[PDB]
């Protein structure tokens, strides 16, 4: 299938960036 | 700690910690096998290296 | 897109310099 | 018994000679391109 | 991970977390020998298994065929499939014997102290050592080629091009 | 596997060192006797029972 | 002098689970459209 | 058969054994002579 | 540091007995080395070609070893055609 | 020309190093700390922190 | 007393970054060279370096990556001529002829020279000893050699080291084919300086780390055994010397930390000084040792050595480098 | 002081052949093709 | 016990420590050094490379070498009693037997030395970080002198033990491998040059932040090994570099660990890259630029220029550098620029 | 061959001369050790 | 320039993943 | 019952800066080879 080549990175960054944000906040909350 | 049915069975297998043989024990016997294994590796090495060429042993894709 | 990637990394490094100098961990005696 | 500065000077003199001989052999005989 | 505090990991007298590494070695070595033996004796021979990939010297008619063990000196010729079978059988037996030995006979007092057999990190060190030894070997047999690295599966070698191995046959 | 093997040689050395010098990997003895590391003092290097 | 308006930031385990679920589901939903 | 290659291998074995043999035989001898007080 | 126990190099090389011994031993080893070359023994021991032993009178072809196991005889047949 | 150019460039460079060496030390010697820092009067210790 | 207030801030020791009078020149020049470099490395058009109307692309936007990217040296047609922007009819001409290259390196060499002086200045303001700048003279001379001195001796800034990774390699290869820098005793001292430097750096680092006095446990870093500004030394030089003194022999080891550290400074600096002078002297074509056809047999046949093999490699670079720039059999410029 | 020690051997193993080698190379400077 | 008696003697405090590691180190190292000195003085390379490589033949210090065995030998151990030399010492040298002699004994020498480092460190009472650091020279020696020729056709393409011979090895790796374009060498360069930087900048800083512990102008006398105080001001040294460079060391222990890390890591990285070259797995090209340049005869970078240089190196040195290939290049096939 | 004796001759004389100059000092060291 | 289509995503992950790992570790340290 | 072998993990600001630098520079170096 001839899909959008930027679709892969767009999807990956769509997941990683906000997920990391939540992981950062969580781990630093437990360490308090 | 917790007791389990599989733990009780395996218990003797992990009950001799730190237990050793007095002095050198079987150290010389170990050295003999270490010597023979060194000779063994040296043999098969030179066979592949063709430093050791034996009758009936053609180190090649042809065999 | 290659250029943008190369420049972006370079930009991040320069930014890192700024924080490692002016917002470093202050050495105390 | 023998002054150390003398031993060092003689040995040093011997070094310069044997080194100079090698640099001499660079322009004569084998490896002289001639 | 949840049930980490098992009684088996505790030393009967001290109550400290302890592992009898010398006997563990004997047990696991006994297992390795059995599996090693069984692999060569059944799987490779075709006695109870498919065998292994074998082919002509030019890799034209390769297939999975049962292999009979080579017990002569030619069994150390690594382009002989029969050597691989004979190896796992013979070394399999040795592993079983050594396994039993390393179970029944306690380590000498000096070797225990010299090799720190109470510290599990001494096992990591020696295991890693044996691991790169095996890693260097499989890299060598792959590049130079052997009966375990058929050219129909992994491709030809550079030394076959160097010697014009296929041009002479053609 | 050739790269990994060479890399694991360091693993052998590192974890190997960690095993033999375990007592001093958090730092050497706070007041190590100079005499121990100074020459001529001992007949055998490190052996306290070999002072001349 | 330190700023007196600084507050600690929190995010309990539950909110982490809720967030990751929100992100992954949105990702599963929009990924097909990103690939188009 | 004892091929010329195999003949040399045993020569290499004996040569190495003698070298290691004479080495340790000397070192052990010296160690017994000049013991540590 | 202290001192390990051996005799200090300083006093030995400044001693007379040393230079009595080494005014003979050192030059003899030097002369021995000289004789090892001047006699031409070095050439035959290591097989290093003499200035007139690289080529024959009409060859520039390098006597290069092409075989592995018959390499000894291959070198010997090179020495023969000289 | 090659002999004269190379030789004097070498000398010129080292004399610049000689300038830097003897000049800096002259400054320090005249100020009074060419032999090191006074332990009981270290200038930095009397200075404020950079951050 | 108004100009005095300016002087006090310039020479102030309470600035996060020291300015100083050397810095008064350093800061603008370095900023000028840096800004121009970043722009040129990314968006500059191709440059006719060899002055033969054969433009060489060096920027990212014109088909380069980080490895192949470079700011290309000024045209050979220019030579040693000063070529600022206001000497060109247009920026387009200026860019075509390698304008940015001269602008950057000149602002850089000036800035770098002031950087060295700036090092003396702060050390004087703090009551230090002033020879750290002398150590920095070793890499600074090296930069002067490839950016300024070598173009002078050769007669063109087109033969200067390009501001790029691959361009650097191009500089090294062509250099070897024309000067035989490998067979030059000054590069060999440079190699001994940087290999030895790395060795001694690894050496000093390992011995001090090994002799660290235990102040921490196994569940924390050993670095926390040291506190910034503490009176006591963090390691035991006595133990360290005891080790290295037995690794070889005691008189081959340092018991003096000042004498040891001086050696640590002396060895790589002196080494780099020589390889700096190497480029500087080979700039006037005093090239490396030439032993081509040095060994001759009785009849007269040339008996090749490893030097003759090196020569064959040098021939390969020579006949191919700048394949269109030569019209005559001898490569002089 | 002891005359023949471990250091003694360590010296002469490098010492003796060096002078022998130096003499050899010294003679090589007079070799003509 | 005899073992304990021998252990006492081996670990005696002497001018030259021996230890158990000495039984392996000292003989192997002596043969490696002696073998090289012997070969570069008398032994030739006329039958293996077609080259002179000894003082006896007229070579100087820069050109002498112990050359690699002929390509026809393959990866043979070339033992003196081996099937190639067959006990003949003279033939053994002529075949290149001294190269393997040095390489192999030199390898076990390096093992003995690293062991020596462990042994002494255990007796003294210090951490073995010196032995750990020495893993980097070993990784380099192994990859270059052992693994790389093993990956290739024979020992012939390994480095020959000589000054100019090494220079050959350098230029070979440029023309054939484009070794400069490899990121693993680049990290090695950064480690070596970075190590030299750290070495210079640390010694200079310490020497120029010294405390005044004497009245003499030469400050070397103002130190004592048994002193408990620091000889230089870490505080003053920190402020200096903080204002000059922007950042500075604040922890002595991290400083000297970092001084270990940089050059050791660099050498290990360069070692990995050599392993790749053993299989001709090079960072030779960028496909993106080759596609462009092949379609556009007006596209040129410093990268495409260097490849032209490599092409020149290969075609011009190969016939003599690889005499076993019997390469014959007519003048008209040689890649040449104009005039030259 | 005769060339061997020529080369080893200075070595033998050197060793011999050294022995007789160190012999009374050498064997005493072995007296003390034994 | 006809470059690899995975070059972008491979470079992005090579930066993001280990750098995120570090950021996470840092924030939970300052919170301690 | 809790596990007594658990330990807190730390990474100071300096290690962060160093680590980020190591990653960013490695990225800048290897990126060209990824794009190829
Ligand atoms: C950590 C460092 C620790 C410290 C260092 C310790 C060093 C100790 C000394 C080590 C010495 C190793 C010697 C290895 C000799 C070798 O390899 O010798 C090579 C031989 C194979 O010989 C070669 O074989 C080739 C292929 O031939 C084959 O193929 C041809 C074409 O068809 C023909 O058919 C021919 O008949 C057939 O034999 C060519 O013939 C070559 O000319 C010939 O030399 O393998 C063999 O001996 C055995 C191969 C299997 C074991 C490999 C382990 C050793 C090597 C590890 C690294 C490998 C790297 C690979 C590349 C990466
Ligand atoms: C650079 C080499 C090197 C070094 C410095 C060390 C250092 C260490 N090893 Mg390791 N080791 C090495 C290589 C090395 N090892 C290799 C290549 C192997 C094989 C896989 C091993 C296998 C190994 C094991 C299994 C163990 C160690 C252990 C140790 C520690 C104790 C010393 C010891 O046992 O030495 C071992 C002895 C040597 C390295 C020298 C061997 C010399 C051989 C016998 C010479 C053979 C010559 C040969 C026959 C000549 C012809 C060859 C030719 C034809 C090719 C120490 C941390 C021990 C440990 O972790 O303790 C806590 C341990 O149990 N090592
Ligand atoms: C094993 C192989 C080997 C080794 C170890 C060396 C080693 C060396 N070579 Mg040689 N070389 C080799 C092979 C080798 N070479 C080969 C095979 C060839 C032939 C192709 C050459 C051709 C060659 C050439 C042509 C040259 C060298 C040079 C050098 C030196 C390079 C380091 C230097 O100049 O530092 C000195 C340090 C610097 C130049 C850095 C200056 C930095 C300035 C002051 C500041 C920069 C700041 C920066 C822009 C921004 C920083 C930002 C930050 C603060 C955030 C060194 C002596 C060079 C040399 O000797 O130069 C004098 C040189 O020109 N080599
Ligand atoms: C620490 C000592 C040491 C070590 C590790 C080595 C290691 C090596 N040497 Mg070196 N060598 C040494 C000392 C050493 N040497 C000394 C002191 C000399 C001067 C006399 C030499 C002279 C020398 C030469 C002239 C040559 C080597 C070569 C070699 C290599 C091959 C060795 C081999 O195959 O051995 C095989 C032997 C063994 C591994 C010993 C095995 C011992 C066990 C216990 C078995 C015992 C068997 C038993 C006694 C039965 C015997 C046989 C019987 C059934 C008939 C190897 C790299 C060769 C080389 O480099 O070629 C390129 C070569 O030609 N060495
Ligand atoms: C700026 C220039 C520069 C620099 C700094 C480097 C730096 C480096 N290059 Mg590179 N290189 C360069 C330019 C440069 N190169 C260029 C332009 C080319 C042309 C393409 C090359 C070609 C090149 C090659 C072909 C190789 C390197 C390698 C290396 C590494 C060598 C490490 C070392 O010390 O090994 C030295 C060797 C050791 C440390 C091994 C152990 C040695 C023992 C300890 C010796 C003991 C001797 C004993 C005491 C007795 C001696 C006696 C005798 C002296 C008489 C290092 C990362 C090597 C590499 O990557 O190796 C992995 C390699 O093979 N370079
Ligand atoms: C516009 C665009 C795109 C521009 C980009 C152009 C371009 C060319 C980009 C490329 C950029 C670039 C850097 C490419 C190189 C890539 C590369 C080689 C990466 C390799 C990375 C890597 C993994 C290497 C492995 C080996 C390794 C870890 C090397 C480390 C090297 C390193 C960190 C060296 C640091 C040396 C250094 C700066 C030391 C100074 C430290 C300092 C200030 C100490 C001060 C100091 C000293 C004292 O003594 C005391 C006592 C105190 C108290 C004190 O404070
Ligand atoms: C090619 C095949 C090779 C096979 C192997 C052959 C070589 C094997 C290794 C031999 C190594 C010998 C090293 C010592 C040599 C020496 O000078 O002897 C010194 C010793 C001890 O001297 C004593 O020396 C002592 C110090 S120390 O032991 O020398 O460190 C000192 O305390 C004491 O006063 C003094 O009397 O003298 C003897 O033991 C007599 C026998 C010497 C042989
Ligand atoms: C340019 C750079 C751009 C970077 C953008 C980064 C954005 C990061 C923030 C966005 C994500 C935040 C998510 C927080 C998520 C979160 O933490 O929720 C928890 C939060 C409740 O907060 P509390 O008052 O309990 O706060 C307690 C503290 O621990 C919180 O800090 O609810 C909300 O914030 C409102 C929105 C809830 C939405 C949750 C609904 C999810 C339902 C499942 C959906 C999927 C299934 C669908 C099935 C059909
Ligand atoms: C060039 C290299 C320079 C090195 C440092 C020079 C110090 C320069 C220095 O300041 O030395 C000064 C020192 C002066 O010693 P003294 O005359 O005061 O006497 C003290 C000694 O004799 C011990 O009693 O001279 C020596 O020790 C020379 C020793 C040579 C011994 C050679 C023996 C070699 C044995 C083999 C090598 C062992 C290596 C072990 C690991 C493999
Ligand atoms: C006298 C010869 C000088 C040669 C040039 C200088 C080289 C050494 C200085 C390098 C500067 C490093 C950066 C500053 C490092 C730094 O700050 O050093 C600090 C160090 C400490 O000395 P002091 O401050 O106690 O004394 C300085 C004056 O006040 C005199 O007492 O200075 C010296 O040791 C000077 C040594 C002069 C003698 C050095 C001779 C070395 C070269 C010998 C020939 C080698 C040729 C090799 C050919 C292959
Ligand atoms: C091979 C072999 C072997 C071995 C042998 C040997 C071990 C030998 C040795 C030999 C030797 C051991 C030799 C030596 C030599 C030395 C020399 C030859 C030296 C020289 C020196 C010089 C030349 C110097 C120079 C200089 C310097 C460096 C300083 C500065 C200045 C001058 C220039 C003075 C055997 C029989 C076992 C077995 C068989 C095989
Ligand atoms: O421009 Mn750049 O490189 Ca100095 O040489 Mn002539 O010119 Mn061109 O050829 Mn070769
Ligand atoms: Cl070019
Ligand atoms: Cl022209
Ligand atoms: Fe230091």
């Amino acid at each position: 299938m001839e899909v959008n080549q930027l679709g892969l990175i767009a999807t990956a960054l769509f997941v990683l960036v906000p997920s990391v944000f939540l992981i950062i906040l969580y781990v630093q909350t437990e360490s308090q | 700690a917790r007791r389990t049915w599989l733990g009780d069975i395996l218990r003797p297998l992990n009950s001799e910690y730190g237990k050793v043989a007095p002095g050198w024990g079987t150290t010389p016997l170990m050295a003999v096998f270490m010597g023979l294994f060194l000779v063994f590796l040296l043999i098969i090495l030179e066979i592949y290296n063709s430093t050791l060429i034996l009758d009936g042993v053609n180190v090649s894709w042809k065999a | 897109m290659e250029t943008i990637t190369y420049v972006f990394i370079f930009a991040c490094i320069i930014a890192l310099f700024f924080f490692a100098i002016f917002f470093r961990e202050p050495p105390r005696i | 018994r023998i002054p150390l500065w003398i031993v060092a000077t003689v040995a040093g003199m011997g070094v310069i000679v044997i080194v100079g001989l090698f640099f001499y052999g660079a322009y004569a005989g084998l490896g002289s391109s001639l | 991970w949840v049930y980490w505090d098992l009684e088996l990991f505790r030393d009967p007298r001290t109550g400290e977390p302890a592992l009898d590494l010398p006997k563990m070695f004997g047990i696991h070595l006994f297992l390795a020998g059995l599996l090693c033996f069984g692999f060569g004796a059944f799987h490779l021979t075709g006695l109870f298994g498919p065998g292994m990939w074998v082919s002509d010297p030019y890799g034209l008619t390769g297939s999975v065929q049962p292999v009979a063990p080579e017990w002569g000196p030619d069994g150390f010729n690594p382009y002989n499939p029969g050597g691989v079978v004979a190896h796992h059988i013979a070394a399999g037996i040795v592993g079983i014997i050594a396994g039993l030995f390393h179970i029944l006979v306690r380590p000498p007092q000096r070797l225990y102290k010299a090799l720190r057999m109470g510290n599990i990190e001494t096992v990591l060190s020696s295991s890693i050592a044996a691991v790169f030894f095996a890693a260097f070997v499989v890299a060598g047999t792959m590049w130079y080629g052997s009966a375990t690295t058929p050219i129909e599966l992994f491709g030809p070698t550079r030394y076959q091009w160097d010697s014009s191995y296929f041009q002479q046959e053609i | 596997h050739a790269v990994f093997a060479l890399l694991f040689f360091f693993g052998h050395i590192w974890h190997g060192a960690r095993t033999l010098f375990r007592d001093v990997f958090s730092g050497i003895d706070p007041e190590l006797s100079p005499e121990q590391v100074e020459w001529g003092f001992y007949q055998k290097v490190g052996d306290v029972t070999t002072r001349r | 002098e330190p700023n007196p308006n600084r507050q600690p930031v929190e995010l309990n385990r539950t909110s982490l689970y809720l967030g990751l679920l929100l992100i992954l589901v949105l990702a599963l939903l929009f990924s097909s459209y990103f690939f188009n | 058969t004892i091929t010329p290659s195999l003949k040399g291998f045993f020569i290499g074995l004996l040569s190495g054994a003698v070298v290691l043999g004479l080495t340790f035989a000397v070192l052990i001898a010296i160690s017994q002579i000049d013991k540590v007080q | 540091a202290g001192t390990t126990g051996e005799r200090p190099f300083s006093d030995i090389i400044t001693s007379v007995r040393y230079w009595v011994i080494h005014s003979i031993t050192i030059p003899a080893l030097f002369i021995a080395g000289w004789l090892f070359v001047s006699t031409g023994l070095a050439y035959d021991v290591f097989g290093t070609p003499r200035p007139d032993s690289y080529y024959a009178q009409e060859q520039r072809s390098i006597p290069l070893v092409t075989d592995r196991f018959e390499a000894k005889q291959q070198v010997e047949t090179f020495l023969e055609q000289l | 020309r090659s002999w004269l150019a190379t030789s004097h460039f070498v000398l010129a460079f080292f004399f610049l190093v000689g300038h830097l060496w003897h000049a800096g030390r002259a400054r320090a010697a005249a100020a009074g700390f060419e032999k090191g820092i006074d332990r009981e009067s270290e200038p930095v210790l009397s200075m404020p922190s950079l951050d | 007393n108004l100009w005095e207030r300016f002087c006090n801030w310039v020479t102030s020791t309470d600035n996060r970054l020291y300015v100083g009078w050397f810095g008064v020149i350093m800061i603008p020049t370095l900023l000028a060279a840096t800004i121009c470099f970043v722009i040129a490395f990314i968006a500059a058009p191709p440059v006719d370096i060899d002055g033969i109307r054969e433009p060489v692309s060096g920027s990212l936007l014109y088909g380069n990556n980080i490895i192949t990217g470079a700011v290309v040296p000024s045209s050979n047609a220019i030579g040693l001529h000063f070529y600022p922007i206001w000497e060109a009819a247009s920026l387009d001409e200026w860019l075509y002829n390698g304008g940015p290259y001269q602008l950057i390196i000149f602002h850089f060499l000036l800035g770098a020279s002031c950087y060295m002086g700036r090092q003396w200045e702060l050390s004087y303001r703090l009551g230090m000893r002033p020879w750290i700048c002398v150590a920095y003279s070793a890499p600074l001379a090296s930069a002067f050699a490839v950016f300024l001195i070598y173009p002078i001796g050769q007669g063109s800034f087109s033969d200067g080291m390009p501001l790029g990774i691959s361009g650097t390699f191009n500089f090294m290869i062509v250099f070897q084919a024309e000067h035989n820098i490998l067979m030059h005793p000054f590069h060999q001292l440079g190699v001994a300086g940087v290999f030895g430097g790395a060795l001694f750096c690894a050496m000093h680092g390992s011995l001090v780390t090994s002799s660290l006095i235990r102040e921490t446990t196994e569940t924390e870093s050993a670095n926390y055994g040291y506190k910034f500004g503490q009176e006591e030394e963090t390691y035991n030089i006595v133990a360290a010397h005891g080790y290295f003194g037995r690794l070889i022999f005691q008189y081959a080891s340092f018991n003096n930390s000042r004498s040891l550290h001086f050696f640590l400074a002396a060895w790589p600096v002196v080494g780099v000084w020589f390889t700096a002078l190497g480029i500087s002297t080979m700039a006037f074509n005093l090239n490396g040792f030439n032993f081509n056809h040095s060994v001759i047999d009785a009849k007269g046949n040339v008996i090749n050595t490893w030097a003759d093999i090196i020569n064959r490699a040098n021939l390969g670079m020579e006949v191919m480098h700048e394949r269109n720039a030569h019209n005559f059999p001898l490569d002089l410029a | 002081y002891p005359i023949f020690t471990v250091r003694w051997v360590a010296v002469h193993t490098l010492a003796v052949p060096t002078i022998f080698f130096l003499g050899a190379i010294a003679a090589m400077q007079f070799i003509q093709r | 016990g005899w073992f304990d008696i021998l252990d006492d003697w081996l670990k005696r405090d002497r001018f030259v420590f021996v230890g158990w590691s000495g039984i392996l180190l000292f003989p192997c190292a002596y043969l490696a050094l002696g073998g090289w000195l012997t070969g570069t003085t008398f032994v030739t390379s006329w039958y293996t490379h077609g080259l002179a490589s000894s003082y006896l033949e007229g070579c100087n210090f820069l050109t002498v070498a112990v050359s690699t065995p002929a390509n026809s030998m393959g990866h043979s151990l070339l033992l003196l009693w081996g099937p190639e030399a067959q006990g003949d010492f003279t033939r053994w040298c002529q075949l290149g037997g001294l190269w393997t002699f040095i390489a192999l004994h030199g390898a076990f020498g390096l093992i003995g030395f690293m062991l020596r480092q462990f042994e002494i460190a255990r007796l003294v009472g210090v951490r073995p970080y010196n032995a750990i650091a020495f893993s980097a020279p070993i990784a380099v020696f192994v990859s270059v002198f052992l693994i790389y020729p093993l990956g290739q056709s024979s020992w012939f393409f390994a480095p020959s033990f000589g000054v100019a011979a090494i220079f050959r090895f350098l230029l070979f790796f440029q023309g054939f491998h484009n070794w400069t374009l490899n990121p693993f060498h680049m990290m090695g360069v950064a480690g070596v040059l970075g190590g030299a930087l750290l070495c210079a900048i640390h010694g200079a800083t310490v020497e120029n932040t010294l405390f005044q512990d004497g009245e003499g102008a030469s400050t070397f006398r103002a130190f004592n090994p048994t002193q408990a105080e620091e000889t230089y001001s870490m505080v003053t040294a920190n402020r200096f570099w903080s204002q000059i460079f922007g950042i500075a060391f604040s922890n002595k222990r991290w400083l000297h660990f970092f001084m270990l890390f940089v050059p050791v890591t660099g050498l290990w990285m360069s070692a990995i890259g050599v392993v790749g070259l053993a299989l001709n797995l090079r960072s030779y090209d960028f496909i993106s630029q080759e596609i462009r340049a092949a379609e556009d005869p007006e596209f040129e970078t410093f990268y495409t220029k260097n490849l032209l240089l490599n092409e020149g190196i290969r075609a011009w040195m190969a016939p003599q550098d690889q005499p076993h290939e019997n390469f014959v290049f007519p003048e008209e096939v040689l890649p040449r620029g104009n005039a030259l | 061959d005769w060339r061997v004796l020529v080369v080893l001759l200075p070595v033998l004389l050197a060793a011999g001369w050294a022995v007789r100059n160190i012999l009374p000092y050498a064997v005493k060291q072995v007296q003390k050790l034994l």
